[PDB]
């Protein structure tokens, strides 16, 4: 009454069978990469297949690229010998055993928690390589040990995927304002900025109601009201991606030592800013457009690790400029059945 | 000296250039945190001038 998702190779026949292409994410642990495969014999002695996960995160910068250097980790890495020529068995393991017949064998892991969840990096025209991000990936190997060197012959390859959703109780609702004083004498000025909720699922408007109370004797020029995506990286010592997502510079004056509030509404979406190369999106599997990055939210207690993803309102006015800083998440709702990980309709 | 004072100005507003833009940056993580080290050089040489 379900179906999977199986990957072959040529010489051995080593069809893996994985569940699902992706993971979901719960803060306390992740749900188990649970399959299995068909190794048919072809061999007489190398009786070994292992099946290996690696959360691999490549990364490089357009300097980086010019200077010639990219960096790549691997952050865990673990080894199965599948066969045995331990690990107990699953329903969904069983299903596949009975469909399968007697070589089925199965292969379980388990993710440890606060790992990064899959998210690459916006390639650019030029960019034709390994895309760059956290990407996860399964690999079978027909082999003897690992002295052997892994033969393309054989191995097999998939992606997966580790993601998270937005959790059904919403947090506190996002908020700040700032008062600053001026140079003449101590003469304040207040601006307040307030959210809808906390986490915002993709392409929901964002309506930030924003106040301004100015007690001086100058003039607000504009208001540049953007929403900002700040994609740290915790490994290698590299700064902070931080990127613009939506904006609007609305213009507006007011009277001096005066009051003035309305709402302001952005959206982020991919269509307006599809340029902007090192952009955080969600995890890809082959080059298949997807949305921004689901801002990772790590809840555990935790350990600074892959590449973070968080998004925060900010709001200037000018003249210099009262800056203030909204943080908050954007991440999907929980998906009834799963995302179809490509494209709804595929051309 | 006045003269070679009024010379070294230059060298003197580099400085503070300088100075102000390692300040701003003494959080950039990058090349194993060179910057704070070049806000402490630039820091140390406005001192010494």
């Amino acid at each position: 009454g379900t179906r999977v998702f199986k990957k072959a190779s040529p010489n051995g026949k080593l069809t893996v069978y994985l569940g699902k292409r992706d993971f979901v994410d719960h803060i306390d642990l992740v749900d188990p990469v649970d399959g299995v495969v068909l190794v048919d014999p072809e061999y007489l002695k190398e009786r070994r297949v292992y099946v290996t996960l690696t959360v691999a995160f490549r990364y490089g910068r357009e300097d980086l690229d010019v200077l010639g250097l990219t960096f790549r980790k691997d952050l865990f890495v673990a080894n199965v010998q599948s066969f045995p020529p331990k690990k107990p068995l699953t329903r969904l393991q069983e299903r596949l055993i009975k469909k399968l017949g007697e070589h089925a064998y199965p292969f379980t892991f388990e993710i440890p928690p606060n790992l990064p969840s899959s998210v690459t990096l916006q390639p650019g025209p030029e960019d034709t390589g390994k895309a760059l991000g956290v990407d996860y990936e399964v690999k079978a190997f027909v082999a003897e040990n690992l002295e052997e060197k892994i033969h393309k012959r054989n191995s097999v390859r998939l992606v997966i995927e580790k993601v998270q959703y937005a959790p059904e109780r919403p947090g506190p609702q996002p908020t700040a304002e700032t008062t600053r004083q001026f140079l003449m004498s101590d003469k304040p000025l207040h601006l307040e900025a307030s959210l809808d909720k906390e986490i915002y699922y993709h392409g929901e408007p964002i309506s930030v109601n924003v106040h301004v109370t100015n007690n001086t004797n100058k003039t607000v020029k504009k208001i540049k009201i953007s929403v900002r995506q700040y994609a740290d990286i915790v490994l290698f010592n590299t700064a902070q991606y931080k990127v613009p997502v939506a904006m609007e510079e609305a213009d507006d004056t007011v009277a001096p030592s005066s009051t003035f509030s309305k709402v302001y509404t952005l959206t982020p979406f991919l269509a307006n800013n599809r340029e902007k190369r090192g952009l955080a999106l969600d995890g890809k599997l082959k080059h298949e457009d997807t949305n921004l990055a689901s801002s990772t939210l790590l809840r555990e207690g935790r350990e600074i690790l892959g590449i973070i993803v968080s998004y925060k309102v900010k709001v200037k006015l000018v003249v210099s400029d009262v800056a203030v800083e909204l943080p908050f998440t954007l991440m999907h709702p929980k998906p009834k059945e799963e995302p179809p990980h490509r494209e709804v309709p595929e051309n | 000296d006045s003269s070679m004072l009024i010379s070294l100005t230059y060298d003197v507003i580099l400085v503070i250039l300088c100075t102000v833009y390692a300040f701003k940056t003494r959080k950039c993580p990058e090349n194993f945190n060179e910057a704070k080290f070049i806000g402490f050089t630039m820091y140390t040489t406005c001192i010494i001038w």
